[PDB]
RNA sequence: UCCUAAGGUAGCGAAAUUCCUUGUCGGGUAAGUUCCGACCCGCACGAAAGGCGUAACGAUUUGGGCACUGUCUCAACGAGAGACUCGGUGAAAUCAUAGUACCUGUGAAGAUGCAGGUUACCCGCGACAGGACGGAAAGACCCCGUGGAGCUUUACUGUAGCCUGAUAUUGAAAUUCGGCACAGCUAGCUGUGUUGGCUUUCUAACCCGCACCACUUAUCGUGGUGGGAGACAGUGUCAAGCGGGCAGUUUGACUGGGGCGGUCGCCUCCUAAAAGGUAACGGAGGCGCUCAAAGGUUCCCUCAGAAUGGUUGGAAAUCAUUCAUAGAGUGUAAAGGCAUAAGGGAGCUUGACUGCGAGACCUACAAGUCGAGCAGGGUCGAAAGACGGACUUAGUGAUCCGGUGGUUCCGCAUG
RNA sequence: UAGGCCCAAGCGACUGUUUAUCAAAAACACAGGUCUCUGCUAAACCGUAAGGUGAUGUAUAGGGGCUGACGCCUGCCCGGU
RNA sequence: GACAAUGGUAGGAGAGCGUUCUAAGGGCGUUGAAGCAUGAUCGUAAGGACAUGUGGAGCGCUUAGAAGUGAGAAUGCCGGUGUGAGUAGCGAAAGACGGGUGAGAAUCCCGUCCACCGAUUGACUAAGGUUUCCAGAGGAAGGCUCGUCCGCUCUGGGUUAGU
RNA sequence: UAACUUGGGAGUCAGAACAUGGGUGAUAAGGUCCGUGUUCGAAAGGGAAACAGCCCAGACCACCAGCUAAGGUCCCAAAAU
RNA sequence: GAGGGUAGCGGAGAAAUUCCAAUCGAACCUGGAGAUAGCUGGUUCUCUCCGAAAUAGCUUUAGGGCUAGCCUCAAGUGAUGA
RNA sequence: ACCGAUAGUGAACCAGUACCGUGAGGGAAAGGUGAAAAGCACCCCGGAAGGGGAGUGAAAUAGAACCUGAAACCGUGUGCUUACAAGUAGUCAGAGCCCGUUAAUGGGUGAUGGCGUGCCUUUUGUAGAAUGAACCGGCGAGUUACGAUUUGAUGCAAGGUUAAGCAGUAAAUGUGGAGCCGUAGCGAAAGCGAGUCUGAAUAGGGCGUUUAGUAUUUGGUCGUAGACCCGAAACCAGGUGAU
RNA sequence: ACAUAGCAUAUCAGAAGGCACACCCGGAGAACUGAAACAUCUUAGUACCCGGAGGAAGAGAAAGAAAAUUCGAUUCCCUUA
């Protein structure tokens, strides 16, 4: 509150939105996938 | 306890920051500010070029120097070498 | 009572260390010169987050 | 002669009203700013917010006499209550500690406490009032607070009431005056159906603080009977205008204290002390735009004046000649610049473009200007190059909300 | 123990009432004057309504302004609200 | 052994004593605990001890926790005691003497003399107040003094209606 | 012997007198308003008779030790008649 | 003199801002209620180290605030500071 | 790990009582003999009240105002000192006379000299004639819950972590993996990914990438709650009052 | 005039009032304050007032949530946040 001075966030204007359906991917990264073996799968079971 | 009369101007205009912005020696960059004034009190020279009635401004690297050419007249220069 | 942010900030996006703003001054004239009407994108709020970093918290 | 709706009649008038004012003049006293009579030169009397006069009346206001007196020049003495002395009983406001002198001076600018002098042995009772900025009330005067109250109004927004329409309760009948849908004839009329209104006319709703009868012996009330009004009112619902009657409220700051006058942002000098910066109710001026060419490019030219003569004569509206360094001009106010022109003409044209930008200057922030070079498309030029508005610096206004033109974007099961 | 008196002005006519506890007056009332509203469930008020005042009254009577006995008198303007 | 540094407000940063309670360990206490008073002692500060009196029953010390934790000011709140001070004030007014009571008398009781209101300081009724009414007894406190006395204390009594 | 970058915690936005460059005022103020230095504020001591702002100088505590600064040296009062 | 009525946005008023339980430009008593206060006064034990400002910009703002400026611990960078 | 009589309920005590108000309604103070009443038989002065002996009792210096008894304050004889003196009351020198210690460069008194204007708030500044305090006791002002960010600590490590509930000395330990944060960002969004975004561009830019986060807690500070205490006129409900 | 209001006897115990009004459910419902002022907003459907019950009252047996594969009356606790 800068005393009376409009304060930082009545200057700056607004703009966006968000969503209704924003469907957020779990980005599981390559790398971490270098420590187990057999080659078998890789599971929505499983890699959790 | 007299009415005493009306001033009547006050009113100054705010400011404008002149004169020299580098100094003679020193080492400059190609987009940076030597002098600027509201007309044509020091000309240009070789590697810097003029702005909009204002702001000489240096095109390349190197140092700058002052310097006269004429009786009056006075210019600024950049030599890149080193 | 939990920490109760207020919603001016729907205006500034958090980056990864600091807040981005969206730059001012933008519609009702333009009758204004012509590279400063190219300057339209947005920069990071400046070293007043001194004065809010207790509004805009939870944003994250 | 000018203007207004008209321009103050009677009667009073330096008055409870007369600023200049103790207006000038006459009584009263030897002496008269107040009183009494008249004058008109009514700053700013005046006819029911009444004018002018009036016998009686007032604890009324003002001036002048007589009787009378310690009110006074000028005080004196007597009587009583308290005060005073002794026996009885015995509070209160106040209070940093105190063995507490005066002068001149210094000091937060008026000293019991400090410096320098001077004068005073310890202790109480009776008085007086110059100090102790003595006590008594967190000064009522003044000024502040984005403090409250009460009052007012053609401040803003509302509201109790009151007036007028629509539609319900709410029914029958007629007269008309319509627009609209059709026919036929001479833009206009007949029938012809929707279809609103407009006047009336009844009668079962409703109302009658409308008389009679019963509950009952009772002015309320309920019920019947006869009358009068009557589809109006009264009532709800929605809509307009009235509305200080009543409520919450706002009414800026700067200021050599405050209201009054003037100011409130940008641009240019000076003050400003040879970088930048730098105030005051210090001194001077402007702006809230303008220009389709007064912007871009390629060429070419140089001025206002001073002389000297020459149909017209401005002293000076054209013409030549000569000496003219900027003494002219730059759309606009000033400073800084310009004769390489950044001034003046002549030919073409739209760069008064799109996407941008290394890096700087200024700066609390938001803003603010300057940008080399990069791509796409050009204009001018033979080409080298120039051009992302006018010689600079003024000519503008966050956010929110809404409008219009696009949009590869979301569009709450799917489309 | 029992009234000082007279002459002469200003505002009020008078008797009366008022700021308990700083103001008794030239203020307020008053009889008279006048304008305007009100036809009877009167307007005007109190109440949300029912009820009541007005009034068990009927324009020679009610409520509301403005002046303040009596005397002589109350001149001009309807542009504006 | 050097070597430098150490005025200080608003304010920032460290190291510290003491008070009350709990947990654990370890003690002192009728051969005298906590508080209270007095003393020339010890630590750089806040503070810590130790003897001697008074006191009659519940306290320390180390470690570690938790906080209703520290007093000189708020015209602070409450309770005490002073200064003013033996100072102002005793709340209208005519009393004097003799006798008696009494431990004590200008003040209480009896007498004479004197003065004071007398359209009232007189005699009656309602309104209020509620034992103040009367007798006997008492002297702490009340009465602006005194007291043997009282409208105050103690004990025991007192108000009668057909009109 | 500092400087700068980042991150926690503030306090100040009522200044004053001297010395000089200036505006205002009247070459008036212990006036007001800017620049620039010092000291006080937040600094005790010694001198200016006493005296926040002038002149010397910055107090960690002890001692009955010596030199010196500003001002002084007949007496009050240390030191040259 | 005795009975009675009118109650706070209200009542009464021969009008003065007078009267309404020693008062009143809107009575008192509770409860919202520890109202708000940019304003005064007050804030308690000790010692070491360092230690400022009274300015700038903007404000219904001028005795208030927010940011920069000036101090302080903690990390870094470390030759940039005089 | 709540108070121990100014605390705790206002009220430990024949409390909503005395007491103030016409009324609605306000609203106090006041605990303690000893183990047991053994509560002072008797003698004496005095009218009594009180008092000195005797007596009970471990103690009456424990006498029914009763345990302990501090300060203000009012008193009693005393060792030093004061009637020619100018004073924020001291401090530092130092004579004389009196007393002998937690035995140490000893304690009390002070004829005379230097030196010197109390304290706190508030200030550009104060002895200030600016404010506040009569004095002595007692009471009386940054606290707690929930969160956010920060350093300090301690577990685990590309991983860290439990909420409610259910069992259990109102045991702080067992289970519960719903969730939260982090390992990947960019853009308004679709979507894209170690890089995206604007953009005609692989050009140039802004924000990222190269790894340390996490759970609890001791501090410093913010936010919402009354949120350092004490103070206003004033507003709005609901009632009691015309004596 | 037919009956109804009305009127007269005999039985019945149904009601009224009070409550701790702590908690709950409906009716009616302010302002101080925050926004650094203030009118929409918020203090808050909070305090006061009134009505009715209970040991608990209200809700309640889908004209629901949802979008995948669906599961299923209401209430309450933790997260979603
Ligand atoms: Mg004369
Ligand atoms: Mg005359
Ligand atoms: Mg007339
Ligand atoms: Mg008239
Ligand atoms: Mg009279
Ligand atoms: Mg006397
Ligand atoms: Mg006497
Ligand atoms: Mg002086
Ligand atoms: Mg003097
Ligand atoms: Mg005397
Ligand atoms: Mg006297
Ligand atoms: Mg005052
Ligand atoms: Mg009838
Ligand atoms: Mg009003
Ligand atoms: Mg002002
Ligand atoms: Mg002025
Ligand atoms: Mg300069
Ligand atoms: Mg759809
Ligand atoms: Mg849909
Ligand atoms: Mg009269
Ligand atoms: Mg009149
Ligand atoms: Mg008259
Ligand atoms: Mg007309
Ligand atoms: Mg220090
Ligand atoms: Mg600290
Ligand atoms: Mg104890
Ligand atoms: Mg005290
Ligand atoms: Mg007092
Ligand atoms: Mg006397
Ligand atoms: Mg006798
Ligand atoms: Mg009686
Ligand atoms: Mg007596
Ligand atoms: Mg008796
Ligand atoms: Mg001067
Ligand atoms: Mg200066
Ligand atoms: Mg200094
Ligand atoms: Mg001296
Ligand atoms: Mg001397
Ligand atoms: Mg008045
Ligand atoms: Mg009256
Ligand atoms: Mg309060
Ligand atoms: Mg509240
Ligand atoms: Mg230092
Ligand atoms: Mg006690
Ligand atoms: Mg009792
Ligand atoms: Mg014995
Ligand atoms: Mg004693
Ligand atoms: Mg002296
Ligand atoms: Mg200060
Ligand atoms: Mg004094
Ligand atoms: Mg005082
Ligand atoms: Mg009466």
């Amino acid at each position: 509150f800068e005393g009376g001075q409009l304060p930082l966030f009545r200057r700056l204007p607004k703009r966006g939105f968000t969503n209704i359906n924003r469907k957020e991917y779990a980005i599981v990264n390559l790398d971490q996938l270098n420590k187990f073996e057999d080659g078998t799968e890789v599971t929505p079971a499983l890699l959790v | 306890k007299k009415g005493v009369s009306s001033t009547k101007n006050g009113r100054d205009s705010e400011s404008k920051r002149l004169g020299a912005k580098r100094a003679d020696g020193q080492f400059v960059t190609g987009g940076s500010i030597l002098y600027r004034q509201r007309g044509t009190k020091i000309y240009p020279g070789e590697n810097v070029g003029r702005g909009g009635d204002d702001t000489l401004f240096a095109k390349i690297d190197g140092v700058v120097k002052f310097e006269r050419k004429g009786r009056d007249k006075k210019q600024v220069s950049v030599y890149a070498v080193a | 009572p939990k920490m109760k942010t207020h919603r001016g900030a729907a205006k500034r996006v958090k980056r990864t260390a600091s807040g981005q703003l969206k730059r001012s001054r933008a519609f009702t004239s333009h009758l204004f010169a012509n590279k400063s009407t190219k300057q339209k994108r947005q920069l990071r709020k400046a070293r007043l987050v001194s004065k809010s970093d207790m509004k805009r918290v939870k944003q994250l």
